[PDB]
Order: structure tokens, then C-alpha cells, then sequence
DNA sequence: CTCAAGTACTTTTTCCGGTCATT
RNA sequence: UCGACCAGGA
DNA sequence: AAGTACTTGAG
């Protein structure tokens, strides 16, 4: 888990503070200045360029060598960089909220179009809920098309009282792709509001006013919805797919950043050099496009920013977007170790709470047991049995913290087990295991079972536990999970065990009874005409494992 | 200057020590960590006071490893130096660069130029001295210094002092 | 009276296919849609819009947008929901983790 | 309480909060023909005193938000002239407990 | 300060299914971690089977901190809690 | 690392505290008003050399008693006697506490608890910071000019004759060798 | 095998908290990061062999903790940051309730 | 959807049902605070039947020579006649049973007397008979006081909510309301003596095993009551499709979506 | 300056070998 | 060692 | 497909 001892105290996350990155912070957080669209290859040399993809950042080639931070690959997380944009550009996500904030504040002095003077406004400001308060204030100020100098006083409407200065008509802002256009006024004046324009207006919005809107003085100022300083994610986020030595291969996100950096370098040259004024707006809108397209590529306005192939390009949004997305596909559900799955078969000679585990499966799955004086002697015979005998073990984990592969280790024959060590041993009869059958629409679809190591390649299971799983033996497969803790074992054996699951709370009745052969035969056996002679009766009685011994 | 400070420490025990003499090991552990320590925040944690009434509290068992964590609240004698703080000390080291003075656990180095002009180096002596028209400063001589500044070099604090100002110097 | 009617209708769609569900479960779903003061749909439009954890709500239907508005309005997540702990890889405050376990020295010396 | 026939001028209806501490309530005749509170599905809602309420939140260790809410516009809330923050104790009949009582804070 | 006094406790005097399961697992893990045992292991070797004897004899030295929705809590000893389950 | 008594958190706010001095601006940690074990307000505790030596002695002496309980089933000479107790109650590797106990024994002005408490009653009636109150009990001064130069916090806080009355009572209170 | 969302729900229903954790962490993703106690980000340039911790930008070389989170959660927060969103992780509380 | 809506809802150590915000959904789980596994359908013989048959079944009149408990039912039967003090006890008893009847007929308007409740009382009496080899020949050792006061006292012990205040003690009183109706129905002085034929010994055993069973039957704080409920409605619906007026999956969709324009709006007018 | 209609957006059960191109 | 299509299982 | 959440447009 992250590997190697750290002196830093171990804590649990108790709060998650969402906010926006301020340019100032993006610069401070950054380890490298990222200025070249070229990843690596310091002209031919197979070493990374001091300008993108480790201009200091994370690491490649499994080199501890990671900007003196050492560690490397499994240990060192990524290290963020930055790229200073030539002009400010909108963040795709906040594009609408920027519009809605412009629709609320005077586009000249930055004062809220509505004041404590308007009675409906006082009521909207009284809203406790940050999002509902924003909503009410917007619906109110969108209407106001003038930054009033004076409004009638609370007493007589005859005498007017002066508020925040300047007149100025407010534009009727509308979206046009990734741009904001106004309509001030026979016939109106229609121009595009610049990213810089919006910004200096937002920078002028007072704390009182913007905190009256969704925003937070410390964590999310309205001005931070516009991008000035772009954060460069490290390689662990955008890994380079190497398919030999010579076969370089970089990620999609690496291409888009290089493209932003390509677009930037052009815009900056046009400005810092002979400004052609109307070519600058072209190179500016291109930067806007790329920064947009990198965070979102499933945008309303048709250009899919296709990679020359015919492929669209995975935006950062697309990465997290549910089922397969980082949230639903990587965090709400994961692929797991200590798992097994094979075809299931019905066994009448199994206990309700047992599960037939094929020796193959028992020999691969492992429970890590701590070398305790209680087990010390048994555990040694398992380690000495090795990974090939059935009751055996696969690894010995030392106090030092280092795995011993009994399959190879020159000392596999030896090993004098010290206490406190762990012995990853083959699953044995009566270990608790979580057994399940998909689709798992029940508390009962997953139950804890005792192991019974048997020959032949299927999971054998008692026929009366068929119903809760809703399993048939026409080629159904089932999943097995092996707990690794002595406390996790208890969890299963004490809450999830099959005997416990017998009476179901969804129906207030038992979810498993006698089925098929045993049910058909129980009727046949019962009825008054059925009589059993001594010879057979005695065999019938012996068959009851708890028979009192009384004929 | 020497303070008494009400402090805490989160020690994490291991199940093997969940025996009758647990408190003893925790108290003994607190001392290991805390006593003789030096942080910038509180300075030198010199001695844990009132061993008898050390508060261990109820320790919480951490999930997936039975190890229990206790916030051991306590009280200790600390030494935290400051700028402008006047100290009495003894000379330890002495070179052409100046002389270092031991002030409690900490050392205060007095630069050649943070001394009066008349007081100059004398290499030709065992031990090497700083000689004045009247005074003589050497490896066992007692001094009074003004702490001009502090630095927190890991598990220590070092200061730069002056004996240039009035009422300061040799004692 | 809304709750009454809502339960009545839910109950009958279940009883429609013979199937029996113990009151409490339908009662709970009905109670949930209701407590808010109105009829809260079991959609992204209804439940997923409440004052619950950002990480918890982004775990269903409107993911990236939920998270974007989290930053833009500086949301603070309690980390009280199951979903949040599951994202954080922390022992959820669920059943077995709905309480804390302590060692008492008083009893540790008493048991020897 | 002002009981109108068909309507009231939007001019006239915007004179209701003009006389505090006192309050005004508009009701249409056709709406009042039937006492909706008498219906099968409508349980007994009961207004809680400042102290009754204060005590409830103490005993259930609740913040005002944590309580299930009744809308101000709610037919029964209108019948009892419920004011923002007032709490009603709803006594209903249970197929499970026999009698179960909930509470609703005003909107 | 949140912490209900012994005399003012109001939660089930009985141990929950979830409580017993976490106590039994915790001690099992601890007995396996090479912790000291407050019971006669009468030929016993499985730490859960040991932890069970300890809870049976009510010689488990742990306390459950039952947290209430307002943060306040009640501390109950495994010695205190009734084990009908 | 050892955790404090004060809990005044810095939510995102990077901005750190200003420099420290004898403008009596110590840390946030070393404020005048601070949090007690009971969660009470309590004034900063600052000790002078000798007030500080006796406190450490008291603790280790009663720790040696606790170490002997558990194990059931004159300046030149005060330095050796102290160094013996250290070998018995301290971890040895506490190089700081040895140098400190030597410094305190060879720099303390008042030997006996009586003379220390008398100095404590004398000064703690001026209403000066525990800093000034301790510094006055630490550095031996003759003039109110001497005192007010070295402890430049004092400057307007006390009368020149008043401070000198104390300085001259602290002299008559100084322990011999 | 994929321990699906459905599979998680059953474990919740059961009350197996410590198990759910073992599945999702120990038996998969489980990773260790060093986070800063001022700006709750995975910054901390933690050279472990030397025992140096530091979060430049906060200048803080002291108020640094270590958390255990699923690697994909590390990844998530890094992706959110790349999108100018600050998912600040704090190991204390403020709000109460 | 049902799962993601209900996830975070669980029972807290205060028997209140709350979400991740600590907002109360149910004040007590399923209005009764009982774990659904520990619930069996049981009849309420106070609901149905003629008003005559009821009086036959439960009325004991120690002041009337015909309607007394026969001295073949209990030992005290002979000296019990005319005991105005004990008739006072038996009057409250019956008066409460009549109250009960009115209440139950109020709750279940159709007269349906078979409802799922905790503690299967039948099985407890059924066992007491086979346990104590109850001979339906000899008279009982029980007193009118033994039965009447015994049941009264059992009730005070069927705790769900513990709270020493009055809001909680009233909430306690309320959650048991129906089970007590069932309790008093089944343990009337007449019914215990004439029907069951219980010895004092058996009665104390029945009384303890009701308390015992009841207590176990209550919900456990931590119970993931939220998820449970979602799968309990979910699984049926998912099976009610997998196997080969708007109703079923489409109407359930209508309901959960709080669909405005619904397909079959109807209005039943009485 | 109200309210009808047109505008756009976002969901769609769970787990579990071959062939293509290109990384 | 990367992920898209197609074909399948309960 | 069915909400939502807006613009766009008539009287
Ligand atoms: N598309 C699908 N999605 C989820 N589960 C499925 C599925 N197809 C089949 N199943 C699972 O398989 C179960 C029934 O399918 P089968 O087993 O193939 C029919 P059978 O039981 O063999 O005979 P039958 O046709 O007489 O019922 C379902 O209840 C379900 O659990
Ligand atoms: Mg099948
Ligand atoms: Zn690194
Ligand atoms: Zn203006
Ligand atoms: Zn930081």
C-alpha cells in the first residue's frame, strides 16, 4: 500500500474541501515550467526533454531518479507542472456560470445589478442555501438592464436615494460557441465580450456581492472560473505507452497539452512580435478551443477535435463519466485479487453452509496467517509442503517485509519461521469465503460459506442454497472471494454465513427450503402407504449424522 | 524563556503490549519520543513533568490492525529562544570567525564583527582567545549575549548573538 | 395524504405480481420521497439534487457536472455517506463501522 | 381570514403584509366547501408550542433542518394557519405499530 | 464536551450483531497479532475460537463507543453488554 | 511530532506569523492567554534559571521514586549529584537535558525553594509578562538602566526607582556559593 | 474478478464494513500518499530515505500527514486538479453537526 | 436508482432512521422498531366475530353465578365468587379488551385480523403445554391477580426505546400499541385458564419467553435499512420480468419518476 | 409584457474468445 | 500490453 | 422517450 515506511502521521480523510485553483496557487504547486510541446528525446537521445513530460514532474524508465524526490514508480505519485497561457481563456465547465454571473453584475463597475433596496432582492438574499440563493438572485438581475445610480427610498417613493454609481446599459448576453456576445441599445450595438474584459469585471466584484452569489472568498472566487495559468498533470495521469525501446507512444492527454502549448506559442509570438491584430483573435480562439477541448470534448458545438485517425480524443470529463468512468468503474466497483470463478455443480453430500473448492483453486488462492506459537508448528509443515502439495503455502513474509517465493527460493527447504511473520498459505477446509452469483440483486446473492477442498474442476454447492443465489447447474459460474484478515473472516462467519441468511427480512419468511428430488421424494416417502422394512430402516438411520443411536 | 507547556502526543501501541503493564510502556514510550526532542514550534522539549499524573486516555483500536492509538496529553519544561532575548552563557568554540557560546541545550555563535572593535583574535594561544584592551575571551570564559536571530537546524536551534551593545560582553 | 396514496400505489404494483414485500421497505421508499415536503422523484432530478455529499451524488447520473459545481460553490463533504468512504477507501460508518472500539486499561489490569 | 368568491385584485392582494405583527389569510369559497381534513388519508396534524418544539429537538438531538418538512402552501398547513418554522405532530395509524407519530417543520 | 455520563446512557443494554462481530474479529486479529490472552486456552489454537472463549467469560478488555447522530457518544464495556443476540 | 494545546486552525490561509522579539511578540504557541489541560484559560508559565532548575529536579526526583515503586515486583557537588539522578531517570541519549541541568546548576541565582518563591512573590506583583518577570529573576542587573536595556520590553511598564527597588531586593535575596 | 457496484451494495446491506474496505483496498487499488495540512493536496515532496517532507508553496515542512486511499482515488483527484478543481482532503473536522 | 436513493439510510443507536445528513426519515424503523426477519403473521381474535362470541370468550364475572370461572379451572374458583375487589381488577381487564377491539377495528377498517407481528405467542403456549405436560383435567394454581397483574407487568418490559424523558417514553408506549393488543387478546384471564389450562409455573415461563423473544426481535443499530429496502422492492421487480389500467414495471416507472402525465388516470368515487 | 411552443440535454441490468490497426 | 469492433455464456 | 430548462415569440 504505497510501499516503504514513512515517519509522517497516518490519518483518515474527514472532510473534502472543494474549490477552484487560483493562478497564483497553480504556479506555487508546480515543479516544472513546461514550455516545449516536445515530450522527451533531447534531440535523438532517449532521455526526457527539460520542457514537457518530466521537465522535473514524475518519472519514466523505472529510474528512482525523479527530480531528487527519489522513490520512483510505485512510491512517487505524480508531480504537477504549469503552463502560463498567452491570454485568459474560459473553463468549459464554468462557461455558463460565467454568463450567469455577467447577467447579475454590472459589466462596467462590477456592482450587483440589484441591491438591498429592492424588496424581492432582500428576500432572495435571505435564502440560506448557496445554490438556491444564486438562482433567485439571477432570475432577478437578468431582467435589470441598467446599473442604477439611484433607487426610491424605503420610506416615501417620492424621494430617491443614491446607491452604487455609474449609469450604463447592460448587454443582453448570449452564447455563440465558446464566446459571449452582448446587445446594448433604433438598431443595437452587438460585440463580443473578451475573456480579459469579463475577468477585470469579475476581479472588481466585491466579496459581499460574490459571496451573495455561490462563491467563497478563500476556496472559489468568480475570477478563478477563467483560466490564466494551466496546471500540467504528471505522467501517472497521462502514461506513455511504450511498445519496445524505439516505439515511443504517448497518451491522448499528452497530445492535447502539446497542442495547447503549440497554440499558445503562436498567440504569444503574434503579441510579443508584429501584432497583425485580426490574426491574434484567430490564434486566441484556437487556444480557447484547445483548453476547452482538453477538459471537455463532447461539447454542444459540433467540432469533436478529432485526432488524425478519425478518433475523437478522450477529454478529462470523458475519463470520469460513469460505468467505466473513474467514479463508477474504478472506485464504486473494482477488479479484485483473492478471487476465483468456475462452473458450479450441485452436491447433496455437502452441508448447507459448505462450498466445494476445486484443489487447483485452493492451491492458488491464499490466506496470510501470522506465525503465532499456536500455529508455528503446523505452519512450518505447510511451508515445508510448498506450493505444489495440497495443504501447503505459497510465500513466507518476513518481519523485514520481503516476500519469499517458495516456488523458487534457494532456502525453500530451510526457513526457520520466526513469530510475527506471515505465511500466505493455500485455502483449507473450513475457511470462511464469500460466494456469489451475478446478477447480485439480494443481500442473499452473496453468502459466507465453509470451504471443503474436493477434486474435479467445479464449485460444488448444497442444493437447498440454490434458491437465494437463483442458480441452476446448466453451465452457471460463480464467484469466490477469500478474506485476508482474522477480523474480516469474523465479519463473514458472524454476519454473512448461510445459516444466518435462512430467514429473509424482505418477505418476513425463509428464503430457502427443500427443493426438487428431495421435495418430490419427501411426499413419496411420507404418504400412509409407504412402509419400510428393517434392513433398509437401519441404513436410513445411520445416514442421519446426529442419530441418537436409538432404533 | 524556559517555559512550562501543556502538550500532547499520539502514540500507536501494538497488540503484543495489550498487557497488565501497558500504561508503563506508554509513559516510557512518550519519554522516548518527546524527552530530549527539539521542534521549531516549541523548541527543546527538555523534561516531562509529573510522571505519576500523565494522562493516557482511552485508546482507540485502528481497523484492519489491532494497534491502538492514544493521545497522551502531558506537561513539559521547554526552552524556545527568541530575537532580542539576552542570555548568559559559556564559550565553547573559538576561531578567527568568532566564538560559539553554550546557552542551555542550544549554542549561540557570536560573529567577529558582532563584537566591539578593540576585541581582536589571538591564534597564538592554547586555547585561542579574543583579546581586548581590558578583557580576554577564551574556551572556558562566561559571556552575556543578545540573540540577534534564530535558525531551526532539524533536531536543534542555533542563534547568532552580539556583545557589541551596552551592558553586554564578558562577566 | 400524499404519502398514504403513494404507498397505496407502490404496494399495489408489488402485490400486482402476487409478490409480497414487508411493509417497512415500501414504507421507507415512500417516507424518503416524502420527508422533503413534497414528491421527490427517484431520478437525477429528485434525490440526487439534495444537500448530500458531493462525492456521493457524483457517484450517480450527473458525475462531472456535480463535481464542477462542487468547486465553483466551494462545497464541503462530511464524508458521512457510504459512497464517500468507498471512494476514499475508508471503513464506512456502516453496520460493523457504526461504532468505535476502545481498550480500557482499568479492565486490562482487572483481567490478570 | 378573508373568504373571497372568485378572485381578489392583484392590487388588493398585495396589501396582506402591510399590517405586522398581525397576519391575513385568503381563502376561496369553492375550496372551503369540503373540509379536506375530514378525508380518509388525512391524519391529525397538531401545532406545537415554542416549548413543545424546543423540547422535541432537544429529545431527538435535532437541528431544525434534520426534521421532515411540511410545505407552507400545504392544504393542512393552510387549514391550521401554519407559519414558517411551526412544527406539527402527525398522529397516524400503523399496520405495524398500531399508532406512529411523525413531525413536520413549516416551509 | 460530547460523552454521555454512565448514569445517563440510553442505548440497548444488549450487544448488537455488528458489535459482537467487530469485538470477535478485533480480538481474533489481536490474539493472532501475538497479544496477551485473558483466558485459559484449554487446548485452543484458533484466535476466533479463543476470542469467543474470552467473550464468553467476558474477559475481553475492550469498550464500544456508540456514536449518536449529533456526535455525542455512550461508552459500553463488553463486560456490560448483554449477549442474547 | 508533539501536538499543542491551542487549536486556532489556518483554513487554506498560507500567511504565517510575524517575527519574534522583546516587542514581546513571541509565538502563537507562547501567547499570554493559553489553553490548560482542563480546557481552561491559564497565563503563560515562564521560569527563570533556578525556578527552572528546581522544577526539573522535583520531577526527576519523584520519577526516581516512581521508578523505585514500579521496581517492587553545594554547586561543585550539586552538579555530580544531579548527573547521577539523570543516569537513573533519563534515557541517557538526552544530551540536551544534561547540558541544560549543568547550565541551570552553574547559572541559577537562588539555591533553595524558599528563596525562589520569595523572588516569585516579589516580581509577580509588578504585572509584567512572565517573560519580563522571569528575565528579571534570571539576569543579574544593578541599574534600572541595565535592566531596561537588556529587557527592553520594560521601558515604560515600570518606574526607574521602582524597578531599582526590586533589583536591590533581588541582590539581598541572592544565594551564596 | 470485478467486484461490481451491485456486489458493493450487498456488502453494505450485510453491514460488513471492514470487509468492503479489504475488498476495495487491500485486495486491489490501495495506495499511500502524503498530503499537506494547509492546502489539502497531494503535493508533499516526501524524500523518505532522508526523512524530508516539505510542501513548497505552503512552505510547510511540518504539518504533513499520510493517508491510505485507492490509487484510482489518487488518480481521480489528480484529474480533477488538471481540470482546475481543488479536491482538498483534510484529516480534521470544522463544521461539527 | 432505488439503491442510490436509499444507500446512506441506517438505524442509529437512538432507534431513529436517518440519512448521511442526519435528517430523520422514520422516527423508528418501519414505525415499530422491529427487525423484519423476526416477524410472523399472527391473528388478532379481538377484531372479528360477533359481539356475543367475544363476551363468551373473554368476559369473567365473579359476581354472577353463571359467568364466573368454574372451580374446575383454578383452585381459588370457589372462594373467588363475589370478590368485588377482584371483579374490579377483571372489569378494567375486560374494559381494556373492549377498548382494544374498538382501536383495532379503527386501524384495520376491513376487519382483517391476520398481521405480521414479532413473538409468535401461539408457539410459546404450544410449547408450554408439551414442556410442562399440561393436563387439561386438573385446576390451575394461578390467581386473578397472578394473571391480570402479570400481563400488565410484562408490557412494561417490552422495551424498544429507552429514553427517561416523556417524548421517548410516549414514543415507547406508541411503538408497542399493536403488539400489546395482541398480547392482551391472547393472555386474557378466561383464555389463559379455560383454553390454555396454564399452571403458574407455565405462565411465568410463557411471560418470560415473550419478553425474551420480543427483545431479540427489535432492529440492530447499524442495520443498513436503506439498501435493504431498495433490494427488497428491486429484486421482485427484476425477477417479475426475467422469467418468461397501467400496472407492473411501467406503472412502477411512472411512480418512481413521479411522472406527471400518467397513462391511466382514474378516480374511484364512493 | 403573459404564456404557448420551439429549443436543446440526458439517461438506458449484472458479472463472464477472435480479429483488426495501432499504440 | 493498447482498446476497438464482432461473436458468444447464465 | 420524458423530463428539464431555457430561449423565442405572439397578443
Ligand atoms: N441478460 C441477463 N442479465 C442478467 N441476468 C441474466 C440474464 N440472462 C440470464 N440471467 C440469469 O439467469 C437466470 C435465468 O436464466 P436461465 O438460467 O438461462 C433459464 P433456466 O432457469 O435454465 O430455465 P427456464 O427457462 O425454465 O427458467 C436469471 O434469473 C438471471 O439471474
Ligand atoms: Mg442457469
Ligand atoms: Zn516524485
Ligand atoms: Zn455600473
Ligand atoms: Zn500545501
Amino acid at each position: 500500500v504505497g510501499q516503504q515506511y514513512s515517519s509522517a502521521p497516518l490519518r483518515t480523510v474527514k472532510e473534502v474541501q472543494f474549490g477552484l485553483f487560483s493562478p497564483e496557487e497553480v504556479r506555487a504547486i508546480s515543479v516544472a515550467k513546461i514550455r516545449f510541446p516536445e515530450t522527451m528525446d533531447e534531440t535523438q537521445t532517449r532521455a526526457k526533454i527539460g520542457g514537457l513530460n518530466d521537465p522535473r514532474l514524475g518519472s519514466i524508465d523505472r529510474n528512482l531518479k525523479c527530480q531528487t524526490c527519489q522513490e520512483g514508480m510505485n512510491e512517487c505519485p505524480g508531480h504537477f507542472g504549469h503552463i502560463d497561457l498567452a491570454k485568459p481563456v474560459f473553463h468549459v465547465g464554468f462557461i455558463a456560470k460565467i454568463k450567469k454571473v455577467c447577467e447579475c453584475v454590472c459589466m462596467h463597475c462590477g456592482k450587483l445589478l440589484l441591491d438591498e433596496h429592492n424588496e424581492l432582492m432582500r428576500q432572495a438574499l435571505a435564502i440560506k442555501d448557496s445554490k438556491k440563493r444564486f438562482a433567485a438572485i439571477w432570475t432577478l438581475c437578468k431582467t435589470k438592464m441598467v446599473c442604477e445610480t439611484d433607487v426610491p427610498s424605503e420610506d416615501d417613493p417620492t424621494q430617491l436615494v443614491s446607491r452604487g454609481g455609474c449609469g450604463n446599459t447592460q448587454p443582453t448576453i448570449r452564447k455563440d460557441g465558446l464566446k459571449l456576445v452582448g446587445s446594448w441599445k433604433d438598431e443595437p450595438e452587438l460585440r463580443v465580450l473578451s475573456t480579459e474584459e469579463i475577468l477585470n469585471i469579475f476581479k472588481h466584484i466585491s466579496v459581499k456581492d460574490f459571496t451573495s452569489l455561490g462563491f467563497n472568498e478563500v476556496f472559489s472566487r468568480p475570477e478563478w472560473m477563467i483560466l490564466t495559468c494551466l496546471p500540467v498533470p504528471p505522467p501517472p495521469v497521462r502514461p506513455s505507452i511504450s511498445f519496445n525501446e524505439s516505439q515511443r507512444g504517448e497518451d491522448d492527454l499528452t497530445f492535447k497539452l502539446a497542442d495547447i502549448l503549440k497554440a499558445n506559442i503562436s498567440l504569444e509570438t503574434l503579441e510579443h512580435n508584429g501584432a497583425p491584430h485580426h490574426a491574434i483573435e484567430e490564434a486566441e480562439s484556437l487556444l480557447q478551443f484547445h483548453v476547452a477541448t482538453y477538459m471537455d470534448n463532447d461539447i454542444a458545438g459540433q467540432p469533436q477535435a478529432l485526432q488524425k485517425s478519425g478518433r475523437p480524443v478522450k477529454s478529462i470529463r470523458a475519463r470520469l463519466k460513469g460505468k467505466e468512468g473513474r467514479i463508477r468503474g474504478n472506485l464504486m466497483g473494482k477488479r479484485v485479487d483473492f478471487s476465483a470463478r468456475t462452473v458450479i455443480s450441485g452436491d447433496p453430500n455437502l452441508e448447507l453452509d459448505q462450498v466445494g473448492v476445486p484443489k487447483s483453486i485452493a492451491k492458488t488462492l491464499t490466506y496470510p496467517e501470522v506465525v503465532t506459537p499456536y500455529n508455528i508448528d503446523r505452519l512450518t509443515q505447510l511451508v515445508r509442503n510448498g506450493p505444489n502439495e495440497h495443504p501447503g503455502a505459497k510465500y513466507v513474509i518476513r518481519d523485514s517485509g520481503d516476500r519469499i517465493d517458495l516456488r523458487y527460493s534457494k532456502r525453500a527447504g530451510d526457513i526457520q519461521l520466526q513469530y510475527g511473520w506471515k505465511v500466505e498459505r493455500h485455502i483449507m477446509d473450513n475457511d470462511p469465503v464469500l460466494f456469489n452469483r451475478q446478477p447480485s440483486l439480494h443481500k442473499m446473492s452473496m453468502m459466507a460459506h465453509r470451504v471443503k477442498v474436493i477434486p474435479y474442476s467445479t464449485f460444488r454447492l448444497n442444493l437447498s442454497v440454490t434458491s437465494p443465489y437463483n442458480a441452476d447447474f446448466d453451465g452457471d459460474e460463480m464467484n469466490l472471494h477469500v478474506p485476508q484478515s482474522e477480523e474480516t473472516r469474523a465479519e463473514l462467519s458472524q454476519l454473512c454465513a448461510v445459516p444466518l441468511q435462512i430467514v429473509s427480512p424482505q418477505s418476513n419468511k425463509p428464503c430457502m427450503g427443500i427443493v426438487q428430488d428431495t421435495l418430490c421424494g419427501i411426499r413419496k416417502l411420507t404418504l400412509r402407504d409407504t412402509f419400510i422394512e428393517l434392513d433398509q430402516v437401519l441404513n436410513m438411520l445411520y445416514w442421519v449424522p446426529d442419530w441418537d443411536g436409538v432404533i | 524563556m524556559f517555559f512550562i507547556k501543556d502538550l500532547s502526543l499520539n502514540i500507536t501501541l501494538h497488540p503484543s503490549f495489550f498487557g497488565p503493564r501497558m500504561k508503563q510502556y506508554l509513559k516510557t514510550k512518550l519519554l522516548e519520543e518527546v524527552e530530549g526532542s527539539c521542534t521549531g514550534k516549541f523548541g527543546y522539549i527538555l523534561c516531562v513533568l509529573d510522571y505519576d499524573n500523565i494522562d493516557i486516555q482511552r485508546g482507540r483500536i485502528l481497523p484492519t490492525d489491532g494497534s491502538a492509538e492514544f493521545n497522551v496529553k502531558y506537561r513539559a519544561v521547554v526552552f524556545k529562544p527568541f530575537k532580542g532575548e539576552v542570555v548568559d552563557g559559556t564559550v565553547v568554540s573559538c576561531s578567527q570567525h568568532g566564538f560559539e557560546v553554550q546557552v542551555g541545550p542550544m549554542k549561540v555563535f557570536v560573529t567577529k564583527h558582532l563584537m566591539p572593535q578593540d576585541l581582536t583574535f589571538n591564534a597564538g594561544s592554547n586555547p585561542p582567545s579574543y583579546q581586548s584592551s581590558e578583557d580576554v575571551i577564551t574556551i572556558k570564559s562566561r559571556i552575556r549575549v543578545k540573540i540577534e536571530g534564530c535558525i531551526s537546524q532539524v533536531s536543534s536551534i542555533h542563534a547568532i548573538g552580539s556583545i557589541k551593545e551596552d551592558y553586554l560582553g564578558a562577566i | 395524504a400524499g404519502r398514504a396514496a403513494l404507498y397505496k400505489e407502490v404496494y399495489n404494483v408489488i402485490a400486482s405480481d402476487g409478490s409480497y414485500v414487508n411493509y417497512r421497505h415500501m414504507a421507507l421508499l415512500v417516507d424518503v420521497m416524502t420527508t422533503q415536503g413534497g414528491l421527490t422523484s427517484v431520478t437525477r432530478h429528485g434525490f440526487n439534487r439534495s444537500n448530500t455529499g458531493a462525492l456521493m451524488r457524483c457517484s450517480f447520473e450527473e458525475t462531472v457536472e456535480i463535481l464542477f459545481e462542487a468547486g465553483a460553490s466551494a462545497e464541503l463533504d462530511d464524508c458521512r455517506g457510504v459512497s464517500e468512504n468507498v471512494i476514499l477507501g475508508q471503513m464506512a460508518p456502516i453496520g460493523t463501522g457504526a461504532f468505535d472500539v476502545m481498550i480500557d486499561e482499568e479492565s486490562l489490569v482487572k483481567y490478570m | 381570514i378573508f373568504v373571497y368568491q372568485n378572485n381578489i385584485t392583484p392590487s388588493a392582494m398585495k396589501l396582506v403584509p402591510s399590517i405586522p405583527p398581525a397576519t391575513i389569510e385568503t381563502f376561496n369559497e369553492a375550496a372551503l366547501v369540503v373540509n379536506i381534513t375530514h378525508h380518509e388519508l388525512v391524519p391529525k396534524h397538531i401545532r406545537l408550542s415554542s416549548d413543545e418544539k424546543r423540547e422535541l429537538l432537544k429529545r431527538y438531538r435535532l437541528k431544525e433542518s434534520q426534521l421532515p418538512r411540511i410545505q407552507r402552501a400545504d392544504p393542512v398547513a393552510l387549514y391550521l394557519g401554519l407559519k414558517r418554522g411551526e412544527v406539527v405532530k402527525i398522529i397516524r395509524k400503523s399496520e405495524t405499530s398500531g399508532r406512529y407519530a411523525s413531525y413536520r417543520i413549516c416551509m | 464536551e460530547k460523552a454521555i455520563p454512565k448514569d445517563q446512557r440510553a442505548t440497548t443494554p444488549y450487544m448488537t450483531k455488528y458489535e459482537r462481530a467487530r469485538i470477535l474479529g478485533t480480538r481474533a486479529l489481536q490474539i493472532s497479532m501475538n497479544a496477551p490472552v485473558f483466558v485459559d486456552l484449554e487446548g485452543e489454537t484458533d484466535p476466533l475460537r479463543i476470542a469467543m472463549k474470552e467473550l464468553a467469560e467476558k474477559k475481553i478488555p475492550l469498550v464500544i463507543r456508540r456514536y449518536l447522530p449529533d456526535g455525542s457518544f455512550e461508552d459500553w464495556s463488553v463486560e456490560e453488554l448483554i449477549v442474547d443476540l | 511530532s508533539t501536538s499543542t494545546f491551542q487549536t486556532r486552525r489556518r483554513r487554506l490561509k498560507k500567511v504565517e506569523e510575524e517575527e519574534n522579539a522583546a516587542t514581546l511578540q513571541l509565538g502563537q504557541e507562547f501567547q499570554l492567554k493559553q489553553i490548560n489541560h482542563q480546557g481552561e484559560e491559564e497565563e503563560l508559565i515562564a521560569l527563570n534559571l533556578s525556578e527552572a532548575r528546581l522544577v526539573i529536579k522535583e520531577a526527576l526526583v519523584e520519577r526516581r521514586r516512581a521508578f523505585k515503586r514500579s521496581q517492587k515486583k553545594t554547586r561543585e557537588k550539586e552538579l555530580e549529584s544531579i548527573d547521577v539522578l539523570l543516569e537513573q531517570t533519563t534515557g541517557g541519549n538526552n544530551k540536551d537535558l544534561k547540558n541544560t541541568m549543568q547550565y541551570l546548576t552553574n547559572f541559577s541565582r537562588f539555591r533553595d525553594q524558599e528563596t525562589v518563591g520569595a523572588v516569585i512573590q516579589l516580581l509577580k506583583s509588578t504585572g509584567l509578562h512572565p517573560f519580563e518577570v522571569a528575565q528579571l529573576g534570571s539576569l543579574a542587573c544593578d541599574t534600572a538602566d541595565e535592566a531596561k536595556t537588556l529587557i527592553p520590553s520594560l521601558n515604560n511598564k515600570i518606574s526607574d526607582d521602582e524597578l531599582e527597588r526590586i533589583l536591590k531586593e533581588l541582590s539581598n535575596l541572592e544565594t551564596l556559593y | 474478478l470485478r467486484f461490481g457496484e451491485m456486489e458493493r451494495d450487498c456488502m453494505i446491506a450485510h453491514g460488513a464494513a471492514s470487509f468492503l474496505k479489504e475488498r476495495l483496498m487491500e485486495a486491489s487499488d490501495a495506495f499511500r500518499v502524503h498530503i499537506c495540512g494547509i492546502c489539502g493536496l497531494m503535493t508533499v515532496i516526501a524524500k523518505l530515505n532522508h526523512n524530508q517532507f516539505e510542501c513548497k508553496g505552503c512552505d510547510n515542512k511540518i504539518d504533513i500527514y499520510q493517508i491510505h486511499i485507492p490509487y484510482a482515488a489518487k488518480l481521480l483527484f489528480q484529474e480533477l486538479m488538471a481540470m482546475n478543481i481543488t479536491p482538498r482532503l483534510y484529516t480534521d473536522r470544522s463544521r461539527d453537526f | 436508482r432505488l439503491v442510490k436513493a436509499l444507500e446512506d439510510i441506517m438505524v442509529h443507536y437512538d432507534n431513529t432512521t436517518r440519512n448521511s445528513l442526519g435528517n430523520v426519515i422514520q422516527f423508528i424503523y418501519g414505525e415499530d422498531g422491529m427487525d423484519a426477519a423476526h416477524i410472523e403473521k399472527q391473528s388478532l381474535d379481538t377484531i372479528g366475530g360477533s359481539d356475543a362470541a367475544f363476551e363468551k370468550r373473554y368476559r369473567v364475572d365473579l359476581l354472577n353465578t353463571d359467568h364466573t370461572l368454574d372451580p374446575s379451572l383454578l383452585e381459588s374458583g370457589s372462594e373467588i365468587l363475589g370478590d368485588l375487589k377482584l371483579q374490579v381488577l377483571l372489569d378494567e381487564e375486560y374494559k381494556q379488551l373492549v377498548k382494544d377491539r374498538k382501536f383495532l377495528r379503527e386501524v384495520f377498517v376491513d376487519g382483517e385480523a391476520n398481521w405480521p407481528l414479532p413473538v409468535n405467542i401461539r408457539r410459546i403456549i404450544q410449547n408450554a403445554q408439551q414442556t410442562f405436560h399440561i393436563d387439561h383435567t386438573k385446576p390451575s394454581d394461578l390467581t386473578i391477580k397472578d394473571i391480570v397483574l402479570g400481563v400488565k407487568d410484562l408490557q412494561e418490559n417490552l422495551l424498544v426505546l429507552r429514553g427517561k424523558n416523556e417524548i421517548i417514553q410516549n414514543a415507547q408506549r406508541d411503538a408497542v400499541t399493536l403488539f400489546c393488543c395482541l398480547l392482551r387478546s391472547r393472555l386474557a384471564t378466561r383464555r389463559v385458564l379455560q383454553e390454555y389450562r396454564l399452571t403458574k409455573q407455565a405462565f411465568d415461563w410463557v411471560l418470560s419467553n415473550i419478553e425474551a423473544q420480543f427483545l431479540r426481535s427489535v432492529v440492530h443499530p447499524g442495520e443498513m435499512v436503506g439498501v435493504l429496502a431498495a433490494q427488497s422492492i428491486g429484486e421482485p421487480a427484476t425477477q417479475m420480468t426475467l422469467n418468461t389500467v397501467t400496472s407492473g414495471v411501467p406503472r412502477l416507472k411512472e411512480i418512481l419518476n413521479v411522472a406527471k402525465n400518467m397513462k391511466t388516470p382514474s378516480l374511484t368515487v364512493y
